């Protein structure tokens, strides 16, 4: 039971990490990030896709 | 009479030169503005901008 309690605490910690890490207000590991486009070249079109999964 | 006509023609050509130069300066400012707007548009395409900075 004590080990389970510690594991539950660690699990809530995992949830807090998933829900808290933010790059200036933009959640990353929550799951709302999904897929994003990064424009990394001059002119339009030259961009890449960054996918973050919760 | 031809000399007087040449005087008139030179005056008119000079006036046209001045008008062309003024329009060229305005167009130069416009293209600088367009370059800045292109930079802004490229910057906004970045996938780290949430909603507010957009």
């Amino acid at each position: 039971q004590a080990l389970n309690e510690e594991s539950v605490a660690l699990q809530d910690e995992l949830n807090r990490i998933a829900e808290t890490t933010s790059f200036g207000g933009r959640k990353l590991l929550n799951g709302s990030f999904g897929e994003a486009s990064f424009q990394i070249g001059s002119s339009s079109g030259e961009a890449i896709i960054m996918g973050l999964t919760s | 009479a031809q000399s007087r006509g040449l005087d008139v023609a030179m005056r008119n050509a000079n006036d046209g030169i001045s008008i062309a130069q003024t329009a060229e300066g305005a167009m130069n400012e416009s293209t600088s503005i367009l370059q800045r707007m292109r930079d802004l548009a490229l910057q906004s395409a970045n996938g780290t901008n949430s909603a507010s900075e957009r």
